[PDB]
């Protein structure tokens, strides 16, 4: 198809976790959770990420146990039979803002805001695409294109017209530690947090990968040596043919 | 898969007519020395597949000296392909000693088996 | 056991090959030899010999098919551009 | 005699992997079968340890898969080993088939071996398809419904067999339970077919990369070829550990991680990358009845290859034009896999049709003509009359 | 003095596989601790323990 | 030679089921192996066509079994064929083992056949237990947690093993998914073990109901013993069709159709009836670790039976005292299975202890004494000195 | 193939049995015979002969174990009545 229906290819940014030895910036994961809680939690669900994965990564155990109390969850009904509600504990999932799909479509002019738990893993480009899509809203669409009303223009979205308005403005949140909150800083922090949500096994996976490729490379070289050793009796055999005497 | 009588017939017709000969044998000589079975020290009649009945009888009818030289050339080709080298320039099979030695036995064995096949599918005039 | 049909490979001792005589085979135990004998010479010389003998058969068809694929891909990227819409509808209908 | 030749099971493992007389001249291309056996048992082991956690409903399939990805101890390793060892299984299998039809191991004493290998290839394509359709992403569900919707092209019984195969009226919960049961079941047919493959090999011996007979100089399997296989096993484990640990999702499509919704079509329904030449063959010609039987004939046109090659010399090791046209066919297969990933567009439909015509004409038109030409060329270059 | 090393390590198979297993023990624990100390020293300024000590200080 | 003897797969099928020389005088007890092979294929086929609909969660296991029973076409047939063919499988297996240890086919040329058979018996007890705990009823869940709480009696290691085996802290969703994966997996190990059983038999030939050499006049397998097998296959199919169609639930417990609730205990936690003698051997002695190791000794004390028989005549056909004591042992096994179904009560605990002592003393104490007595009696009755 | 260890059963032609001489074996094709020849005579008389020779070895252990089971079961049904509760405590401790 044409390039407008393909979507503009997102560039190759220099992330802090692009590399065979680098890990996630966990301060960026903490700041990205603050950006997700204050900005993206009005539309987007995140329901494959429990509260217990959040400890030891971005917040501490007391902070996550204090953050889980602010939401109510379905508890099994009491002695009479009528249902009860309870404050959340560490085992429950992070709650979505909309109770079903139909309210999510009704509160966003028909467009369902997708679940963000696997959103940098289920897109072509990944974190580069998410960051450039967040920062890629122009102040005006180009001269000639016509959009349906209520639909905003974003060139990195495949199709040209996304139904999500530009939300990341300057000084929308103020951070807990003192980093300045621009649109690019907030965008980078929230997509590093989305990459942590899509792959929590990143650090452990790359460490076990370092172990496995060191062990298997040394094993490959030693097996090459022992193959040449066991085959040195065959690579240097010599054949001598004197012609036999006739009968 | 292809009978050697047919290959011999097409090759004889290509050879003994002088228009096709001077056009077909130079590219055949270039194809043979580009193939590279002589750099391993092999005649061509070692390369033929020995798992037909025709080739098995044509090998069991081979004389006792050419059979031993054939076995040595096959084993030497196996070894110098094992070590991933080639034979040196002294031990290359020259083009004048790439004589077809198995081909009369192959031709007469396939002629005998062919004659059996069309003698037992014969019909008297009815 | 049941003796099944004849095959073109026996076992050790009767392999079904032709009878051989006068082929003496010398070999030395690897504990008396050196492994990694001349691996630099056979790394930059014999490998270059094998690569020189076997690169035209690989790099002529790869070149043909890669040039065909690049020409087709660039023609498609030209046709779905701004300067190729009338040729798009002309080649379609 | 020794206990490894007297005792029954030790006699079988002796005659198969200890003193199996292998030909002496075989290079590192003969190790792909040992590599395929190792990778098949790797797929089976990681599949069982994933099926201990996988729940096969339709509102629990994708969430159970991403529960394996997040909650079970060392389960991301298991899912990445499965999903990348399948791709490595198919690439090593393609190298096995390319060696088998380059060095002339489809020839006269092992057509039984070649046909049983083609049967294993069909069953392996089938179970890889079922395993890709039991994870239930967006590419999974839509690829399943497109494959069966073109399987409904049979004139009299098409809708009957496709709603027998769906277990309903479109791809849903009975289709996903059915596909998980079949995705278990077909690899344990593949294992018995591998046993039959090994028997049909062992009754005639392996070929060698020269075409000449190997009964003169042979080597037992144990102290030499086990270590050759060990070298390439550690090399394959190195490449597989790289592709599992440092870049897992560079082989799969980035749309199988969207949960399967049968109301949104993801605008191109490319399957997994090794089914792409057959997908391009399937989308070559416009109608789907001839298309599905042309895909089936593209798979079972490896069977025509023994009865078709007319050269008296086994294998393309000592030939020129056969090497040239073989590598033309191989890079045509790579181009067909490339065309299978792009949309239905302006050079792409014509390039797919020409590429599948060259793929179908290598087996039927190109190889007997050039083999006959090389036979008579050998004879007229050798004989001076 | 290589007959010493051969007689006490490689002569019988029992002492051979015994020292292979003991070397597997020692090598694997010191290798995993060395590689995790290198992996957690290559990333200073990014790990959770460092940012926890940073927000505490 | 013939094509059924030349072709490699057909030579195997020929040498095993066509012209395998069977002894001329074998009666209808030697058809139990063919019956066991047929019933194993029956179990596997109906299991696959049930696992295409069975979902193995904790919220969907019993609901999916009663969805098979009520809504899928001819699903009552499939579930009753599985749940009754398991009982018939174990009864024909008990007949196979009792024939084997009555006619003296544990003796000197087929001890490896007897050991492979004992391995098959252990594996099918294991997969039968896993299948009984797939369905998740009231007998199912509590029988699972009773014998895994039995399995946690290992002193240092036991709680760690049992919370690795449960996949948690009690029998729940990971245990049921684990048990479904293992209940699929183990019969495809039993298929390989039955192939091993057939090889270890075929190297020596079957025994006859006399002890004497069958090597004089034998009979080919195809036109005679296939039809004897056909007679017993149609009789077994008739009895199985009766027990499937006219009284399906007269074998299983009438408490497995209560859904598995891990709060209430049903006051009688007996398993399915083929595990009842081993459950009585378990509940015989009051301690628990000694109980599970004497259950395992009751299983693999059939391995001391080749080494403990001191009779120079093969088989109990021409013996009197060992005939009497063998039938004492068989009816003791039936009484032990009867005791395993009752509560631990007033004559039942003493009857279970005495019955398991007679079970353990038939193999160790009674049979070499009476075999030695019969040997000496034969000698002093024959010779006149 | 590999000739493995010898067993006590060969195949047709060399079965490993003893050499025999002078044992003539006459047979008649079943198309010349009547099947179901003497099924009622051998159903009444020969079946009674086999039952007469081999029923004590089956019925004496079955009788012993069935009488033991019936006596134990009726003793348990006696004990868990009301006329055995003092015997119930005495057998308990
Ligand atoms: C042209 C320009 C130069 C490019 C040359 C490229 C080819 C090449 O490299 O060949 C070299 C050389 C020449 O090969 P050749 O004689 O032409 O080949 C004949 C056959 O290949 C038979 O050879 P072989 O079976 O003896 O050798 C096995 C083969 C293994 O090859 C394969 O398995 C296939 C790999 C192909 C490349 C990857 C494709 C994917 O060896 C390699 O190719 C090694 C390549 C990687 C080297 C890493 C260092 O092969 C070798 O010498 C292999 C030995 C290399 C050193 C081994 C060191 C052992 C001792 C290690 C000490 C202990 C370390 C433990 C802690 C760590
Ligand atoms: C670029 C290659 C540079 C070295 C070179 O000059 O090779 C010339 C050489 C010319 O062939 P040739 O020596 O005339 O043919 C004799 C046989 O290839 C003789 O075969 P071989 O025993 O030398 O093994 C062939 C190949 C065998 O390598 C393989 O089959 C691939 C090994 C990967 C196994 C695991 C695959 C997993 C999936 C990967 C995707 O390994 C090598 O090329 C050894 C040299 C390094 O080209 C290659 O063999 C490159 C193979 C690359 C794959
Ligand atoms: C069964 C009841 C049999 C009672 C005993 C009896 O009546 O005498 C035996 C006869 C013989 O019947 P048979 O056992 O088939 O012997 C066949 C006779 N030949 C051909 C050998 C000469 O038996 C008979 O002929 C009885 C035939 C009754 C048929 C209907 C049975 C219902
Ligand atoms: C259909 C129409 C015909 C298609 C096929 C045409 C023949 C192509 C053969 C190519 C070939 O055979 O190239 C194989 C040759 C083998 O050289 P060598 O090792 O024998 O050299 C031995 C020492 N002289 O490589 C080369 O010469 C290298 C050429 C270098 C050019 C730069
Ligand atoms: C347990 C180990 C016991 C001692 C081992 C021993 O003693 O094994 C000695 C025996 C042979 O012994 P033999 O033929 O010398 O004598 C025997 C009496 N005449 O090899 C074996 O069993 C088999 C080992 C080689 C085959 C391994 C196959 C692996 C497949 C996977
Ligand atoms: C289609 C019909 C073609 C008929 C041709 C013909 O008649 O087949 C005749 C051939 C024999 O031919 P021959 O030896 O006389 O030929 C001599 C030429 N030189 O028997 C066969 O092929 C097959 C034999 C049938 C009996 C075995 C069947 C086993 C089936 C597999 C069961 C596996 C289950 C257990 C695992
Ligand atoms: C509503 C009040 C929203 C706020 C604040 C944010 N988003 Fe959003 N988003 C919203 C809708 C209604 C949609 C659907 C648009 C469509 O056509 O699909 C979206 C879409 C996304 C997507 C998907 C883009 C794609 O190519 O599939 C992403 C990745 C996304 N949104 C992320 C996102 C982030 C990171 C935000 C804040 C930090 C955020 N959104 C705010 C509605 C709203
Ligand atoms: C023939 C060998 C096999 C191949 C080639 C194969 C291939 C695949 C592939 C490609 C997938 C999809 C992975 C993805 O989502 O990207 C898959 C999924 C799966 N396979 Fe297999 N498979 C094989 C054997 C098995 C076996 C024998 C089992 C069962 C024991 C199994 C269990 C699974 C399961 C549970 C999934 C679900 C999705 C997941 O968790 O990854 N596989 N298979
Ligand atoms: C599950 C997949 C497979 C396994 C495990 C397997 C296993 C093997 C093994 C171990 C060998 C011996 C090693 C060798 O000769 O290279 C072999 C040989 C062979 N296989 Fe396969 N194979 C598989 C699939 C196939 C396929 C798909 C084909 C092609 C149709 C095939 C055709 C052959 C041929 C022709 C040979 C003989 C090669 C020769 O001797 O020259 N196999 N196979
Ligand atoms: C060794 C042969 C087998 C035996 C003895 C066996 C035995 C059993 C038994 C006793 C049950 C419980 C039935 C009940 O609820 O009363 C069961 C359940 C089950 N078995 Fe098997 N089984 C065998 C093989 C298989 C195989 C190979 C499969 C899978 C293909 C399978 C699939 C099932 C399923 C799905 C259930 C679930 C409950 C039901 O619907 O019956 N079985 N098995
Ligand atoms: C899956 C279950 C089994 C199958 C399919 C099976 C299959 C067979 C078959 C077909 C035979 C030859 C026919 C015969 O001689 O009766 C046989 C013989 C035998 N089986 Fe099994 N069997 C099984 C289980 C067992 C078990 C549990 C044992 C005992 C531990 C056992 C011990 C034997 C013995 C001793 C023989 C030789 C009988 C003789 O030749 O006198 N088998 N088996």
């Amino acid at each position: 198809m044409t390039a407008a229906e393909h979507g503009l290819h997102a560039p190759a940014y220099a992330w802090s976790h692009n590399g065979p030895f680098e890990t996630f910036d966990h301060a960026s994961i903490r700041r990205g959770y603050q950006v997700y809680r204050e900005v993206c939690a009005a539309c987007h669900s995140l329901d494959r990420v429990a509260w217990r994965t959040l400890v030891g990564v971005s917040h501490t155990n007391e902070e996550v146990r204090n953050m889980a109390e602010e939401f109510e969850y379905d508890d099994e009904p009491d002695e009479q039979g009528n249902p009860k509600k309870r404050p959340g504990k560490l085992s429950d999932y992070i709650p979505g803002p909309y109770p079903n799909e139909q309210a999510a479509r009704a509160a966003n002019q028909g467009a369902l805001p997708p679940d963000l738990s696997l959103i940098v893993k289920a897109r072509h480009g990944g974190c580069d695409y998410i960051f450039s899509l967040l920062t890629g809203y122009p102040d005006e669409p180009p001269a000639g294109v016509a959009l349906p009303p209520g639909s905003n223009y974003n060139p990195y979205f495949p199709g040209g017209s996304i139904a999500m308005a530009r939300v990341l403005f300057d000084d929308m949140v103020e951070y807990e530690d003192g980093t300045p909150a621009t649109t690019s800083q907030m965008a980078k922090d929230v997509t590093t947090f989305l990459n942590w949500c899509a792959e929590p096994e990143h650090d452990e996976r790359k460490r076990l990968g370092l172990k496995t490729v060191i062990i298997l490379s040394s094993l490959y070289l030693l097996s090459i040596w022992v193959k040449k050793f066991k085959w040195a009796g065959i690579k240097t055999r010599k054949f001598v043919f004197n012609p036999p005497k006739p009968r | 898969p292809q009978s050697f009588t047919s290959i011999a017939r097409i090759g004889d017709y290509i050879l003994k007519s002088p228009v096709l000969s001077k056009l077909c044998v130079p590219v055949a000589n270039q194809f043979i020395n580009l193939a590279g079975y002589k750099k391993l020290g092999l005649k061509f009649d070692d390369l033929i597949a020995e798992e037909n009945p025709i080739m098995q009888t044509a090998l069991r009818r081979l004389p006792e000296d050419e059979s031993y030289a054939r076995a040595y050339r096959i084993i030497r080709a196996h070894q110098t392909e094992l070590t991933h080298h080639l034979l040196p320039r002294n031990e290359w099979i020259k083009a004048q000693e790439d004589v077809p030695y198995l081909l009369p036995y192959i031709l007469e064995a396939e002629a005998a088996a062919k004659e059996k096949d069309e003698l037992d599918n014969i019909e008297v005039s009815k | 056991g049941p003796p099944s049909g004849k095959t073109y490979m026996g076992w050790w001792g009767h392999m079904g090959g032709p009878k051989q005589k006068g082929i003496t085979s010398y070999a030395v135990s690897p504990y008396a030899q050196k492994p990694l004998q001349g691996i630099f010479h056979n790394a930059v010389f014999n490998s270059f010999r094998r690569f020189k003998s076997q690169f035209l058969y690989v790099l002529i068809p790869a070149g043909i098919y890669w040039y065909w694929w690049k020409n087709g891909n660039e023609y498609n990227e030209f046709l779905y551009s701004k300067a190729g819409r009338e040729e798009l509808e002309r080649v379609n209908v | 005699m020794a206990f490894r030749k007297s005792n029954v099971y030790l006699s079988l493992v002796n005659s198969y992997i200890i003193d199996s007389p292998q030909p002496s001249s075989i290079n590192y291309w003969w190790n792909m079968g040992s590599l395929l056996g190792l990778c098949l048992v790797i797929q089976i082991v990681t599949g069982i340890f994933m099926a201990m956690h996988y729940s096969s409903n339709i509102e629990l399939a994708f969430s159970s898969v991403e529960h394996i990805m997040r909650d079970v101890h060392n389960g991301y390793i298991l899912r990445y080993l499965h999903a990348n060892g399948a791709s490595f299984f198919f690439m090593v299998m393609f190298m096995h088939m390319a060696k088998g039809l380059y060095y002339g191991s489809y020839r006269s004493p092992r057509v039984t071996l070649w046909n049983v290998g083609v049967i294993i290839f069909i069953l392996t394509i089938a179970t890889a398809f079922l395993g890709y359709c039991c994870v239930y992403g967006q590419m999974s569900h839509w690829g399943a419904t497109v494959i069966t919707n073109l399987f409904s092209a049979i004139p009299f019984v098409g809708n009957d067999i496709v709603s027998w195969l769906w277990g309903g009226f479109s791809v849903s919960n009975p289709t996903i339970q059915r596909f998980f049961a079949l995705h278990y079941l077909v690899p344990f047919i593949i294992a018995a077919m591998v046993i039959m493959h090994l028997m049909a090999l062992h009754i005639h011996g392996s070929s060698n990369p020269l075409g000449i007979t190997g009964n003169l100089d042979r080597i037992p399997m144990h102290s030499y070829f086990i270590f050759k296989d060990l070298v390439t096993v550690f090399l394959f484990m190195l490449i597989l550990a790289l592709f599992v640990f440092y870049s897992p999702n560079t082989l799969g499509h980035p749309d199988n991680y969207i949960p399967g919704n049968p109301l949104v079509t993801p605008a191109s329904i490319v399957p997994e990358w090794y089914l792409l030449p057959f997908y391009a063959i399937l989308r070559s010609i416009p109608d789907k009845l001839l298309g599905v039987i042309t895909m089936f004939a593209a798979i079972l046109v490896l069977l025509v290859l023994p009865f078709t090659d007319r050269s008296v010399v086994r294998g393309n090791t000592f030939k020129v034009l056969s090497k040239f046209f073989f590598f033309i066919f191989v890079f045509n297969f790579v181009l067909l896999g490339q065309i299978g990933a792009c949309h239905v567009e302006v050079p792409y439909v014509l390039m797919g049709q020409i590429a599948t015509f060259i793929y179908f004409a290598y087996f039927l038109i190109i190889v007997p003509v050039i083999s006959t030409i090389e036979n008579v060329l050998f004879y007229i270059g050798r004989v001076n009359k | 003095s290589f007959s010493s090393l051969y007689k006490t390590f490689f002569k019988r198979n029992a002492v051979f596989v015994g020292t292979i297993f003991a070397g597997a023990f020692v090598f694997q624990t010191v290798f995993d601790t060395a590689i995790t100390s290198w992996y957690e020293n290559h990333n200073k300024g990014k790990l959770w323990k460092d940012v926890k000590a940073r927000i505490a200080a």
